[PDB]
C-alpha cells in the first residue's frame, strides 16, 4: 500500500496509496499498462515543489470535515508561480 | 473494447481542457435549438458506422439459424453467442 | 330571424360585432374598443369562462399592424393571478403558449428601436425594463399552475 515518487532532480519521496489518490493524473499513470508489477518518474518537475506537493496530502486528509477552525497553509512568495504550474499539470 | 478506455486515459487533459468547453450542453441537445467529441467515445462512433452497418445481414442472418437449431437441438458455445448480442 | 329574438339582449349583441367586421375591413379600428369593452363586463362576473376567448381572437390578427402592446399585456397578467386565487384553472395547459409566443415575438423590437434611436428619450429604455417585468411574472404564472409535460417541452422551447 505504498508508492514512490521519483523527481526530475533525483530526490525520491514515498508516501502512502490512499494518500496520493487525490490527483486525478497520478490514478491514470497507475492505470492501464502502468501496472508497474510502484514508482512513478516525473521528468519535469523540481525537488522543492514535490516536497510541498506531497505535504499537501495530509493537510487535505486530516482537517476534513472537522468543526475546529482550519489553519493557513503557508506559502513562501519566491516559490508561488510553480505550484500553480505544478497543479495545473497534476490536477489537485 | 479494451482498446478505447486504456487510450482514454492519454489524452485527459484534451478532454478536460481544450475539448468540452467548445462542444454542445445537455441543454442544448435537448429542446432542439443549440460537433466534437471526446476521445475514448469517439472511437465507439466508427465502429458502428463501418464495422456493424455495412454488416447487419449476415450477422442477423447466421444468429437467428443457430438459435433455432439450438431450439431444435443443438450445443452452441454460450460465450461467443452472448457477447455478439452485449455488442450491440 | 331578427324578429325571433328582437326581445333577447345577447344574440344582438354578439351579433353586432359579426356585422360590423363585414363592412369595416381587415385594416381599421374594429377590435379596440368594441372587442375589448365587451369583454370586460363580459368577465367582471363571468368567472372568466370565455374571456380569454373572446381577448385572444382579437390579438390573434391584431399583429398585422403592429403597435405599442405594452397595456396589452398588464392585464393579460392580473386575471391569470384572479383565477388562481379564487382556485378557478379555467386556464387550458395550452392558454400560455400563445402569449409567451408574442411576448418573445415583440422582445427583439425595442433592441432595434435602440440601435436606430442615437439618444431618443428614458421612456424608451423603460419600455424594454417594464417588458421583462411582465415577462417574469407570466413564468411564475407557468411555475405555479400543473399541466402536461408537452406542454413544458413548449414552455421551455419558447
Amino acid at each position: 500500500m505504498y508508492v514512490k515518487l521519483i523527481s526530475s532532480d533525483g530526490h525520491e519521496f514515498i508516501v502512502k496509496r490512499e494518500h496520493a489518490l487525490t490527483s486525478g493524473t497520478i490514478k491514470a499513470m497507475l492505470s492501464g499498462p502502468g501496472q508497474f508489477a510502484n514508482e512513478v518518474n516525473f521528468r519535469e518537475i523540481p525537488s522543492h515543489v514535490l516536497s510541498k506537493v506531497c505535504m499537501y496530502f495530509t493537510y487535505k486528509v486530516r482537517y476534513t470535515n472537522s468543526s475546529t477552525e482550519i489553519p493557513e497553509f503557508p506559502i513562501a512568495p519566491e516559490i508561488a508561480l510553480e505550484l500553480l504550474m505544478a497543479a495545473n499539470f497534476l490536477d489537485c | 473494447s479494451k482498446g478505447a478506455d486504456y487510450m482514454d486515459c492519454l489524452y485527459r487533459y484534451l478532454n478536460t481542457q481544450f475539448i468540452k468547453k467548445n462542444k454542445l450542453t445537455e441543454a442544448d441537445l435537448q429542446y432542439g435549438y443549440g460537433p466534437l467529441m471526446e476521445i475514448g467515445e469517439l472511437a465507439l462512433d466508427m465502429w458502428r458506422k463501418l464495422m456493424v452497418e455495412p454488416l447487419q445481414a449476415i450477422l442477423i442472418r447466421m444468429l437467428l439459424r443457430e438459435i433455432k437449431n439450438d431450439r431444435g437441438g443443438e450445443d452452441p458455445n454460450q460465450k461467443v453467442i452472448h457477447g455478439v448480442i452485449n455488442s450491440f | 330571424e331578427l324578429e325571433s329574438i328582437r326581445q333577447d339582449r345577447d344574440a344582438l349583441h354578439m351579433e353586432g360585432l359579426i356585422v360590423r367586421e363585414r363592412i369595416l375591413g381587415a385594416d381599421n379600428i374594429d377590435v379596440s374598443h368594441p372587442i375589448i369593452y365587451r369583454g370586460a363586463v363580459y368577465a367582471d362576473n363571468m368567472e372568466f369562462e370565455q374571456c380569454i376567448k373572446l381577448w385572444l381572437h382579437a390579438l390573434h390578427l391584431r399583429q398585422k399592424g403592429n403597435r405599442n402592446t405594452h397595456k396589452d399585456l398588464l392585464r393579460f397578467a392580473q386575471v391569470f393571478s384572479q383565477m388562481i386565487h379564487l382556485n378557478e384553472t379555467v386556464k387550458a395547459p395550452d392558454i400560455e403558449c400563445v402569449l409567451r409566443c408574442s411576448v418573445l415575438e415583440i422582445e427583439q423590437s425595442m433592441n432595434r428601436v435602440k440601435n436606430i434611436s442615437d439618444a431618443d428619450v428614458h421612456n424608451a429604455m423603460d419600455n424594454y425594463e417594464c417588458n421583462l417585468y411582465t415577462f417574469l411574472y407570466l413564468v411564475c404564472i407557468s411555475t405555479k399552475t400543473q399541466c402536461s409535460e408537452e406542454d413544458q417541452c413548449k414552455i421551455n422551447k419558447q
